RNA sequence: AAAACUCCAGUUGACACAAAAUAGACUACGAAAGUGGCUUUAACAUAUCUGAACACACAAUAGCUAAGACCCAAACUGGGAUUAGAUACCCCACUAUGCUUAGCCCUAAACCUCAACAGUUAAAUCAACAAAACUGCUCGCCAGAACACUACGAGCCACAGCUUAAAACUCAAA
């Protein structure tokens, strides 16, 4: 009688994935954290689906891209050398 | 509550007296904001190696 | 149902269960079944705090015979 | 050519594996967007050109993806003859 | 194990060369285009040592954007570096062709041994002007 | 798309069908194969099902009935005068276990 | 991950501009496209280098230098009979490799509907 | 034209006025300010001025307002840039609202009508 | 195609072309 | 609005670095401006060889000048900067305290956009 | 294959007044055209909607006047291969032109060829393609084709043009 189905929030519903650095603040003076999304060989920025962020997330870091290699904090053709042991988040597929 | 904190920062600014001990703790003090992430999103310092 | 609720929470917290699902027993009390009537049956006396409730039914499954290799 | 040198796409050789490199830096390449480059900067590319030909490239990387995720999902029941007859 | 990264010119390079680091060695710039390519060796001191390129052996044309004088062009370019004085060098490639390995293989072939291998290729970003595109 | 008044609910994107209509729909469509039978008729079995091909045909057997879990061709039913020959009594009743 | 298209094809509810503008419509068929072969190889070039230097260095006869020559032959001859019975006689491999005919029966066991 | 120092409108209704110093009273003025605060400044003084209740957000007479201090921003940056052809066509279209707007009033109201006329200055002429 | 139009319209503009430049 | 300046040096350690900075900070204070804070990053390595303005630079220190600025002065700084010879570059950017993080879910699964054609056969 | 130059090229140190690869598997801003290296400022209108060829304003690129600039590309031109003929497709050099200032006709397949204001599709069902189909109002146009992105007339910092815009004849079509 009292079983009938009532339409509520739908749960089975687990807190969706959120970005690696949504949590935190992204400014120009990190030079490691906007040097570690960029290939130590050609020195090429990362695109969306290979660092793993959304639209903000993902124009925020290449703003501060853009305003560490021209202002002068971080290279546009290669990688920093003294920031190449930095853990490795991106995919790669190089070298086996 | 906005105005009392920015009377309460204010009080660390910089004057026409306190300069040169100004630039003496400038020159004497290195500041790096540099910190990465990994797969979960932990924060590691250089300084620390 | 607050049943899908019931046992959304529990798997959230715990896990899954030691006992295997026999779907061929049309009549078949499983790990969940018996946590989500005895959450009920407590919550039939007259309490409001969920989290008292979830704490005393684990007690009382834990103190009963069933224990419920959960994880660390 | 402001920056250094031995740093900007140096690979390292080991045993004399010449031609494991080769294909490194090759592969590297090819994966960074170099040589397609090269090959499209060869001569002057029209701006309507090249937004259509940009278009045609995402449409076919679309279409792949589609292929390879329908591939992945029916390669559950080619296996074998479950039922003869029938 | 084995970085695959060019060392920096720090301390401590710990790899060794016929008694050398990795700075003190010498450099073979090779520019190779579509249709020729060029080969010189030159001292970390910078010092022209050798220098020749795919007309430097009687071919003509057409036959400057083969990879058989790309190699002739190696090979000599190996023998008269050998004849001064140099054991270990640094290939550097400059542009895409038909001969791009070609005078790495007659840069081994002659006595050479390669380590670290480079390419600056000069492409710009949206910089100048290319050539028209031809009817073909 | 003709599926929304005869699903109860949703269950995990998993639809259940209501068992109240079901059963008034099933006893009125056995009363019907009812009747046909009595009055000497002709049911056919026709499932095209890879998976349950040899319980259909026993079954229609062993009662005296006719089954069709076989390819359909073209002709069949449709152009029996040159098929099966002249006159041909058609099925009157065919059964779809599996549409 | 494949990129959504809500507001890449011109529709009528597109308020903005198409980014993609296809030819054919983005409608899958029932076939997989035939694999990529049939390629120029042109491979042992700097063995047949070699040989012709070390001829033009020493007298037409291949007596000087007989070691290189015999080499660069014993080198094509196996690479041309590999390549000769392997094309000939294999054509399959291991587990994921040329698999057109399979790919197109599933395709077909399985097809699109369009029509509704 | 309000001064560089003469308190905005966020830092206006607090207690405290003589309690800060200097510096204080100069962050929190026009001088590390912004144009906004200034046209809001002037929007609120004439709504407390000319018309009565300056409160009515919804009302025509602060649309009238927000309209003309837009067209006076715009005519300040067209003499201060010379080439500017966004801007210019901006002013054209705020001037043409502007315009109907006070046609709409004064077909509905004539007194606050007059009284925006000759506060604000402006004459709603009659189009040929 | 549908270009016959089109061409028509382009050589009599030619045609004009040619008249406005001969005199 | 708050803005922040990174200043660059050419080697000269406490003194010559201590008159610029006291310079730099008489300038801001006269112009119109307000200074906040002064830090330093460290004396460290460029990125590129800078052969702008005299001849060689490869070895500077930088800096961290947190100021408030107006609306009629920072132009006024950049040209006093661009002609003093000590300072090689340095840009006046706005403070990014300013603008606060939102409330993004980070990705999301897109759906398949459909109903974009007809039930046709052909 | 010519042809073009040998004060030609190569590594190192010293250099620009248009042009901002990767990010860009992003769909954003702007009425449209159009626009994505960095630093600062002004700023992206309208509390019902629609509405001028009786008006105003903006507006891809190219072409003009005078000054400042010129790496490279390039109308034209000169030279050089093939063809019976090549004023084009094959190669090199060069002029106007790609840049900023003030003044000009406002030109396109200005194409998403789909006008704006709102909603609907189990009452409504479409020749065929293409991007599925309707209800209520409004602006300019149509009702056979070439003749005609045409003379004249009405305006245009221009006299090789732009905006509006036909007649006569043939055809039983397009
Ligand atoms: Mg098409
Ligand atoms: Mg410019
Ligand atoms: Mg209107
Ligand atoms: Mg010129
Ligand atoms: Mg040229
Ligand atoms: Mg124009
Ligand atoms: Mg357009
Ligand atoms: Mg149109
Ligand atoms: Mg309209
Ligand atoms: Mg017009
Ligand atoms: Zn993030």
């Amino acid at each position: 009688n009292e079983d009938l189905p009532i339409s509520m929030e739908n749960p089975y519903k687990e807190p969706l994935k959120k970005c690696i650095l949504c949590g935190k603040h992204v400014d120009y003076k990190n030079v490691q954290l906007l040097s570690q999304f960029v290939s130590p060989f050609t020195g090429c920025i990362y695109g969306r689906h290979i660092t793993g962020l959304c639209g903000k997330k993902q124009k925020e870091i290449t703003k501060a891209i853009k305003r560490a290699q021209i202002m002068g904090f971080m290279p546009v053709t290669y990688k920093d050398p003294a920031y190449l042991k930095d853990p490795k988040v991106c995919n790669i597929r190089y070298r086996e | 509550r906005e105005v009392l904190q920015l009377q309460e920062e204010v009080k660390n600014f910089i004057t026409r007296e306190n300069l040169e001990a100004r630039v003496e703790a400038a020159l004497d003090s290195r500041k790096n904001y540099n910190w990465a992430i990994t797969r979960e999103g932990l924060v590691v310092r250089p300084q620390r190696r | 149902y607050h049943e899908d609720r019931i046992r959304a929470k529990f798997y959230s917290v715990y896990g899954s269960g030691q006992r295997a699902f026999d779907l061929f027993n049309p009549n078949f009390k499983s790990t969940c079944q018996r946590f989500v009537e005895k959450y009920t049956e407590l919550q039939k006396l007259g309490e409001t705090d969920e989290e008292k409730l979830f704490v005393e039914t684990g007690k009382a499954l834990l103190a009963e015979g069933v224990i419920l290799r959960r994880v660390g | 050519a402001k920056h250094l040198k031995f740093i900007a796409r140096t690979v390292m050789v080991q045993e004399g594996n010449v031609e494991s490199a080769y294909r490194t830096l090759n592969r590297i390449l090819t994966m960074d967007g170099l040589i397609e480059d090269i090959k499209h900067r060869r001569y002057y590319e029209k701006p309507c050109r090249r937004r259509q030909r940009e278009s045609y490239e995402r449409c076919r990387r679309i279409y792949n993806m589609e292929m390879a995720r329908k591939i992945n999902f029916l390669m559950r029941k080619n296996r074998a003859d479950p039922w003869q007859g029938c | 194990k084995f970085s695959i990264y060019p060392p920096i010119p720090g301390e401590e390079s710990s790899l060794r060369w016929a008694g050398k680091k990795f700075e003190e060695i010498p450099i073979a710039h090779i520019k190779a285009s579509h249709n020729n390519t060029q080969i010189q060796v030159v001292s970390a001191s910078n010092e022209p040592l050798a220098f020749a390129s795919c007309g430097t052996e009687g071919f003509r044309n057409a036959k400057k954007g083969t990879g058989i004088a790309a190699q002739t062009a190696g090979i000599a370019a190996a023998a008269r570096a050998k004849q001064k004085g140099v054991i270990h060098i640094r290939v550097v490639v400059k542009g895409l062709g038909p001969g791009r390995l070609s005078a790495m293989h007659g840069l081994i072939m002659g006595g050479l041994e390669v380590i670290s291998i480079t390419d600056n290729t000069p492409i710009p970003h949206n910089g100048c002007r290319p050539r028209k595109a031809r009817k073909l | 798309r003709f599926m929304e008044p005869y699903i109860f609910g949703s269950r995990l994107d998993h639809d259940i069908i209501d068992l109240e209509q079901t059963a008034t729909h099933l006893q009125l469509a056995l009363n019907f194969t009812a009747h046909m039978a009595y009055r000497k008729g002709i049911i056919l079995f026709i499932s095209r099902n890879r998976q349950f091909s040899y319980l259909i045909e026993n079954m229609a057997r062993d009662c005296g009935e006719y089954a069709h879990t076989r390819y359909f061709r073209g002709g069949m039913l449709t152009n029996a005068r040159l098929l099966f020959g002249p006159t041909v009594r058609l099925p009157d009743l065919i059964i779809f276990l599996h549409t | 991950a494949t990129p959504s298209l809500r507001g890449r094809l011109a529709r009528f509810g597109n308020p903005r501009k198409p980014v993609l503008k296809p030819n054919k419509p983005l409608i899958l068929a029932n076939r997989v496209g035939e694999r990529r072969r049939e390629k120029g190889e042109a491979t042992c070039i700097t063995e047949m280098s070699v040989m012709m230097a070390c001829w033009k260095q020493n007298e037409f006869r291949d007596d000087a230098c007989r070691k290189e020559i015999q080499g660069f032959l014993d080198c094509a001859a196996r690479a041309q009979e590999a390549r000769k019975m392997r094309s000939i006689q294999e054509t399959l491999g291991e587990s994921g490799s040329l698999l057109p005919n399979k790919l197109n029966k599933l395709l077909q066991r399985f097809p699109n509907k369009p029509y509704l | 034209d309000p001064p560089p120092s003469t308190l905005l409108k966020d830092y206006q209704n607090v207690p405290g006025i003589e309690k800060v110093d200097d510096v204080v009273k100069r962050l929190l003025s026009l001088e590390m300010a912004n144009k906004k605060e200034m046209l809001k400044i002037k929007q609120e003084q004439f709504m407390k001025k000319i018309v009565a209740n300056p409160e009515d957000t919804r009302s025509l007479e602060a649309r009238i307002i927000a309209l003309s201090v837009k067209i006076r921003s715009y005519e300040e940056h067209l003499e201060k840039h010379r080439k500017d052809k966004a801007h210019k066509r901006y002013l054209l279209m705020s001037i043409d609202q502007r315009k109907k707007m006070l046609k709409n009033l004064r077909n509905t109201n004539y007194d606050v009508f007059e009284k925006i006329c000759w506060g604000l200055g402006i004459e709603y002429t009659f189009p040929p | 195609k549908n270009v016959l139009k089109i061409r028509r319209r382009k050589m009599n503009h030619h045609k004009y072309r040619k008249l406005v430049k001969k005199t | 609005p708050r803005y922040e300046l990174a200043l660059i040096l050419k080697a000269m350690q406490r003194p010559e670095t201590a008159a610029t900075l006291k310079r730099t900070i008489e300038a801001l204070m006269d112009r119109g401006a307000i200074v906040r804070d002064l830090e330093n990053l460290g004396e460290r390595a460029l990125p590129y060889r800078i052969s702008a303005h005299s001849q060689q630079h490869n070895r500077g220190g930088y800096f961290l000048v947190d100021f408030y600025a107006p609306t009629a002065a920072v132009e006024s700084m950049v040209e006093h900067l661009s002609r003093d010879i000590d300072v090689i570059r340095g840009n006046i950017v706005k403070h990014p305290l300013t603008q606060e993080l939102k409330e993004c879910e980070g990705i999301v699964p897109v759906p398949l956009a459909e109903k974009l054609y007809s039930t046709k056969k052909r």
